[PDB]
Parts: structure tokens; sequence; C-alpha cells
């Protein structure tokens, strides 16, 4: 379809950036987008074909090129607080045509980096009283204190990712909303069966994947530095 | 931090031709430079950011490329409102720093002045000045005798129609001492120096 | 749409304060960062600070050091400069601009408040092929002034002259024109309009 | 911006649901109608290029040029439906050159069907360690809402549907904790609420 990277990512101000979008289709028309609350999908820049682009709705602040039919790149010279959105690239038979777009692209631009901070995972097993009332078992787990909402949580059961019974909170709880960059906190839960549950060979594992810092920036900060990671915590099925 | 001299200084050009100026950097600040407009006494607004975008209304005559410590802008095709002070600025490092700027005037044939000789007042002798007015001359010296080349006192200060500069030096209990105060001006369309009494 | 004023204007003799406002509409306030610089008769241009309006962070220029204060109000949505013990040649337009697309672009800027660094009023005497003929003098402080032709009915042939300093630190002009024939000069601070013949 | 398409939408599971956009102060021509859930870009639902009718499943999207409206019927919608969904008008050269032109976007919020509601609290021990307890309110019928923590202290999540596919069964669930003492299992919960079990 439309492939576009990276679907999350922190970059401190003043930095400059490329976000890439590609696409096998052979589409003639791309065009990027920055979507906002209250203000929709606005269009920063288009191309009609190789070696052709124009300027969008918003275009200031951003720049991009069309040397291959293929490829759509999109820079940021110099990031700005006001540039922090979620980005999404599409590609389109033609302007009239309707555009098929990518996953998307969330930009978080801070100014200092000792904000980003990697979430802490637990998971809590089911109450007793629930599975002797539903004869179903809720497992809820905690990812809290993580900075900013570049996280993606996944549940595991016997290493194998599952999709029936789960349902994951759509956006997260600032812990401490008096504050412009407070840390986050995000639920989820995953329902099985008691019978499920109570299999002790069962093996329940949640698992957070972060986007925080790459390797290529500076951590001048105390503690450990916030690489991209995955933050999991495990649960085994218990009989009693 | 970063000294951004810029040239050529301030030039001269007429309207419809590629007439480009030139931002020398001390340091390395890579594509970090933004080119500025600002009109003779009002709000400067920006133009060209990153040192080859530009903003969003700026037409397509304005045009700037460069990179690292040589950046050029080209206003390629100018026009009646493109027409005043620029300059440069560069956002690698704090503090920011800009260039003084390039002032850009209406280029035309030498114009010859219009030299005028004005006797001070009796309402202001009652408190005198002799007045010069070079009228309308293009381009952009003047000596004063009242015969001595009394030096220390005088002080001096594109009309809208025809490109032409008007000037005027004026100088200020030895007035009445004297009978001849004439004016005198150089240039080069009057060729030669062109130069009253007491009553 | 997006704009920027930057206070009334102030005047100061050497040794006092003074605070500049810069009024920001346009997009969200705390997305932006301004940046005051100023630029004096016959110099360069020189920045001199700025503010992040989200997080409050400042960071001057060092020749300014301990002199200048920018405070961005995040409520009423502009920004304070306050430039202390006023040297005596802090005469310059004081400029703030924005940089909101770009980080440390100046995206766009202010009109320009100015500050130079006591009234009084003028004096207009007359100047008696082509005969030009104008009104001039005397000493004033502080700014502006400006004449007109016979209450303004012509702007061809009338060339008035930008105020020249004298000696004394307080500034006179030149104001020629190229039938009766009068100025009208006016000057705002001191209710002085004499229209001489 | 010359798309005319407004805010938040609720209709309970089993519903036809009726979308709509108006366009005038323009001639456009061809009609799309997108669907974007959170953290994912927005899907293709139905594209025309004339006034007519097309129906592919449960969706159906009509235009008529003459009244300048379009809308989109979901019938038989399942919570699954619940998106924010965006209209998208082009082929008029006078507005934006012809490109796409989207609605600020409609949201949408289908309403589980919950048979045999069960609301109760239940409390929640860590599987290894941290001594911190959650309470899980499920359970409970869909017109039930769960009102946000009043105190900073404490903080509780929006009520979130899941579905146990393997047997066609629904539940809103939100969960509750915090590490003050004088917060308890049938503390949290204390707004809006009905008979349930502690």
């Amino acid at each position: 379809g439309v492939t576009q990277t990276p679907k999350f990512q922190v970059l401190k101000t003043g930095q400059s950036m490329t976000l890439q979008c590609a696409q096998d289709m052979n589409h003639e028309y791309m065009s990027w987008y920055r979507q906002d609350p209250g203000m929709g999908l606005r269009l920063i820049h288009y191309s009609v074909g190789a070696g052709i682009t124009d300027q969008g709705e918003v275009p200031n602040g951003y720049a991009v090129s069309r040397s291959t039919t293929e490829d759509f790149p999109l820079r940021l010279l110099s990031a700005a607080p006001s540039q922090t959105s979620v980005y999404f690239c599409a590609s389109s038979q033609g302007p009239f045509q309707p555009q098929h777009f990518g996953d998307g692209t969330r930009l978080s631009i801070l100014e200092d980096l000792k904000n980003v901070f990697p979430p802490e995972v637990a998971v809590f097993e089911p109450s007793e009283a629930e599975i002797s009332h539903t004869q179903k078992a809720t497992l809820v787990c905690l990812a809290t204190g993580f900075y900013p909402d570049h996280v993606e949580l996944s549940w595991w059961v016997n290493g194998k990712e599952v999709h029936s019974g789960v349902s994951t909170d759509p956006q997260p709880l600032k812990e401490q909303p008096a504050l412009a960059d407070s840390r986050y906190a995000l639920s989820s839960r995953l329902r099985v069966s008691a019978t499920f549950w109570q299999n002790p060979r069962n093996h329940f594992r949640c698992q957070v994947q972060f986007y925080g810092l790459s390797e290529n920036d500076e951590w001048t900060q105390d503690r450990a530095k916030p690489v991209t990671q995955i933050v999991s915590a495990e649960a085994w099925g218990r009989a009693d | 931090d970063i000294q951004m001299t810029q040239s050529p200084s301030f030039l001269s050009a007429s309207v419809g031709d590629r007439v480009t100026i030139t931002c020398k950097a001390s340091q390395n600040v890579a594509d970090r430079v933004v080119w500025h407009q600002q009109k003779p006494g009002k709000a400067p607004k920006a133009l060209i950011y990153s040192s080859s975008h530009r903003y969003k209304g700026v037409p397509s005559r304005f045009s700037g490329s460069g990179s690292g410590t040589e950046f050029t802008l080209t206003i390629s095709s100018l026009q009646p409102e493109d027409f005043a002070t620029y300059f440069c600025q560069q956002f690698k490092s704090y503090p920011l720093t800009f260039g003084q700027g390039t002032k850009l005037e209406i280029k035309r044939t030498v114009a010859a002045p219009s030299v005028f000789i004005f006797p001070p007042s009796d309402e202001q002798l009652k408190s005198a000045s002799v007045v010069c007015l070079l009228n309308n001359f293009y381009p952009r010296k003047v000596q004063w005798k009242v015969n001595a080349l009394q030096s220390g006192n005088s002080q001096e200060s594109q009309d809208s129609k025809d490109s032409t500069y008007s000037l005027s030096s004026t100088l200020t209990a030895d007035y009445e001492k004297h009978k001849v105060y004439a004016c005198e001006v150089t240039h080069q369309g009057l060729s030669s120096p062109v130069t009253f009494n007491r009553g | 749409q997006v704009q920027l004023v930057q206070s009334g204007a102030e005047v100061k003799k050497p040794g006092s304060s003074v605070k500049v406002s810069c009024k920001a509409s346009g997009h969200d306030f705390r997305l932006t960062y301004i940046h005051w610089v100023r630029q004096a008769p016959g110099q360069g241009l020189e920045w001199m600070g700025r503010v992040s309006a989200g997080s409050g962070n400042v960071k001057y220029n060092e020749k300014f050091k301990g002199r200048v204060t920018i405070t961005a109000d995040t409520s009423t949505s502009t920004a304070y400069m306050e430039l202390s013990s006023l040297r005596s040649e802090d005469t310059a337009v004081y400029y703030c601009a924005v940089s909101y697309y770009s980080y440390d672009v100046l995206d766009y800027w202010g009109q320009g408040t100015t500050v130079t660094v006591s009234t009084k009023g003028p004096s207009v005497f007359p100047l008696a092929g082509t005969a030009a003929l104008g009104c001039l003098v005397k000493d004033y402080f502080p700014e502006p002034v400006t004449v007109s032709w016979n209450s303004g009915a012509l702007t061809s042939g009338v060339h008035t002259f930008p105020a020249v300093l004298q000696s004394s630190g307080l500034y006179s002009l030149s104001s020629v024109v190229t039938q009766t024939y009068i100025c009208n000069v006016n000057h705002k601070p001191s209710n002085t309009k004499v229209d001489k013949k | 911006e010359v798309e005319q398409d407004p805010g938040p939408l609720s209709v309970p599971e089993g519903a036809i649901v009726s979308l709509s956009c108006t366009y005038s102060n323009s001639a456009f021509q061809y009609f799309m109608w997108y669907r974007q859930y959170s953290r994912k870009g927005p899907e293709l639902l139905m594209y025309t290029y004339s006034s007519g009718n097309k129906e592919d499943g449960r969706f159906t999207a009509q235009v008529d040029k003459s009244s300048k409206y379009i809308s989109l019927f979901i019938r038989d919608s399942q919570p699954s439906d619940s998106a924010t969904y965006l209209c998208a008008m082009s082929g008029d050269l006078n507005t934006n050159a012809g490109k796409s032109t989207f609605g600020d976007g409609t949201t949408l919020t289908v309403k589980p069907n919950i048979q045999n509601p069960d609301p109760a609290v239940y409390q929640l021990r860590d599987s290894k360690s941290s001594d911190k307890s959650v309470c899980l309110f499920t359970d409970f019928d869909s017109q039930t809402a769960v009102s946000q923590s009043k105190d900073s202290d404490v903080y509780i999540t929006d009520k979130t549907v899941l579905d146990m596919r393997s047997m066609d069964f629904k539940s809103n669930s939100a969960v509750a904790w915090s590490a003050k003492s004088d917060f308890a299992c049938a503390n949290a919960f204390a707004n809006s609420i009905i008979p349930e079990d502690t």
C-alpha cells in the first residue's frame, strides 16, 4: 500500500529530520498531511509526479522532494513545538482520485530530552471473586510513568499475540494533569474463560513497546538513557 | 558566535534584472540562514527560511541558495515593491546574528543637480543659517564659505517621482563680519564646481 | 490573521528602566518563541534575548548581561522586555520577532517600538526658472515632526528632509518645496503647529 | 473548510446510522468517505463519481448534487464501527484546485448491547510485586457512564468495551488505582452507580 516510517519519534528542538514514505502501487500523485485537533487534516505539500512538488495549505517549516515516482520524503528544517503532530502520507492516481493514507507518524518536539522517560509495566492477576461470579478472568496490565505517548501495548499468551478478549484504553491518562509535559499511564485488560486462567500451563505476558531516544542522541542526565525498548510484565496461570 | 558579513554592501539596480546579494559567514552555519526584507521604515518580514525555501505567499522571483559559509539571494526579474533593505540572519547557535543590510535603490542616468543659496531670515537673525539645496540629482560633496572654509559646524540631510536625490546642506557673531557666502558642490553631472551678499 | 504589536513609544534620559510589551495573536501562544532584536541608527542588527512562551525558558545575549529581562505571560499572551540601567547608546528601534514554524527562525516581526536615550518645543523660520522656499529649524524634544504643503494639496515638488541631531542633542530639520504658498508645520508632543508664509 | 460535518454522535448497537456532509459554495464532482480509528490512518470506505447510490456490505453512500448533500448509511452497526468518519470531495477546479477537501470529521460511538448486565467492582492484586491494587468495574450496561477522578491522588480510565469473540460476549470495563491508602476497592467508583456486587 503506502509504507511510511517511522510510526513514532522524539527529537529535540532545532533538529532536522526526514520522514520516509514509499509506495509500490505506481501512483503518480502523492501528498503529505498533518492532522491536528480542531484543525482537521491540513495539507503540507503535494507532488503530482516525479520532479514536481508544490506547497499545500501549511507548508512553512517543512520541505519535500520527488526524485522518483515511488518515494516522497518530507523534511523538518528546524523542529519546533508547533510541529508536534500526526503526519500522514498519501498516494493517489491523480489530483481528483481518492487518496490512500499511510499508517501514520506520531511526532513529538521537546525542548529538553530529560523529560523522555520509559514506562513501567505491571500485570494484576484476576480477582478470585470474579472467577466465581462470571466464570471469566480479567487481567489488567498497567503501563505507568512514560513520556511521551509513543507506546504499543500487546498481549502474548504462550508467546503468541492475541486479540480476542483484549481491551486497551484508546488514550492514556495524564498522571499529573497540571503539567504541560506530564508523564502518562495506560491500562489494558485481557478477559479469558475461568478454566483458561486456571490452567497453570498458560503463560500470560503483557508487553509494551516504547519508542524513546535513539542512540544517535545525547543523554546527559543521571539514570539510564530512555532508548526505544520493550518492557513487559509476565503472569502465570493459577489453579487457585 | 557567528559574524555574518554581508555583500555587496549597498547596490543600485534597474527594475526587472537578475540582481543578487551575498552573505558570507565566519563559522559553519550549514543551511541555517534566513533572508529578511525590511521596507524603508516599517516592519520586517521574513522571506527565505533555511537558505532556500520561500514562505507561503513569497513570489517566485525571490530565490536563495548556498550552504555552509556562502549564501546568495536572488530576486530575478526585480519589481517595484521589491525595493528595500535586505539582511541575512543565522540560527546555527546563540546568540543570533544578522547582517548590516543591503538597501536597493533605483538606477538612472546622471541627473544634474539644482543648487540654490538661501539667505537667512531677520526673524531668525532676531534670535543665522544659510541653506543650500541640491534638488533632485542622481546619484547621491558640498563645501561652504562665509571665503573661510569653516569646518566643524555644518550638517546635511530616492524621491517618489523620478529616482532623484534631493540634498540639503545647512550652515550654522561672525555672520555680519563677512559679506559673501557662496555655496559650493561637486558631482559628475555637474562636471565643474558650480558655485549672494549682504542686502 | 497573525500579528504583533510592541507597546507605546518610550523615551528616557540616561539612567532609568524600561518595559516593552509585545502582543502576539494568531496561533497558540505557548508554541511560540519571542525574540527581541534592536538596531541603532546607522548600525547593524543586534539580537539580545528570547523566551520560550510555553516553558518560561529565557536566554539573553551576553553583552546585555543582567540588563535585559524577558518574560512570557501565558495568560494574556504577550511578551515583555525590561532594559534597565539605560546606557547612553541604548537608542534604537527595539523589535520583537516570533519563531513559530521553525526553531530560532524568526518567522515574522513587529512594527518596531522606539526607545531613545527634557521636552521642548520648536520654531520655524521662513527662507526668502525655479524659486524654492522652505520652513526650517529650531530645537525640539522629543520627536516626531510633520510638515505639509498648504494642508496637503501638493506632494510633487516638496522635499522634506529627515531631522538631524545638532550639537545640543535636540533635533531640527529643513522642509522645502520647489500664488499663495505656506508650510504647515506640526509637532505632536509639544502642542505646536505653526503655519508660516 | 468548504466541507461541513459536525462532531460527536452515539448510536445503540444494531441500529442504522446516518452521516452526512454539505458543500454549498462549491460544485464538487467526486465524493469519498474515510474511516479513522485511533493510532492508525484513514481507511477508504466509499468513493462515488456522480449523483447516485452505491452499496458495499453494511455501508451505503449517497450523493445528491442538486441539494449539495451526501450521506453515508451504516446498517446493523456493530461496536467495531466506532471511529471518526471523514468525508472528502474533489473535482471542483474552483475549490482547492480540484484536490480533495476534507470535513473536520464526525465521531461515532456504537454502544454495545449488554444483555444480562452484571455490574460489579473487583480488586486485583499484582502478579509478582509492587503492592498495588487496581479495581475493575465491569459487566455494567453501556448506559452507565464512568466519571473522571475528582481527586488528584487517584485516577480512573474511561469505560472501554472488550469482545470475547469466541462466545459472542461483550462487556464494558474501567479500572482505577492509586497509592494513597485511604482508597480501597469499594471507594474509587463513587460516581454514578447502580446496585452492584462488591
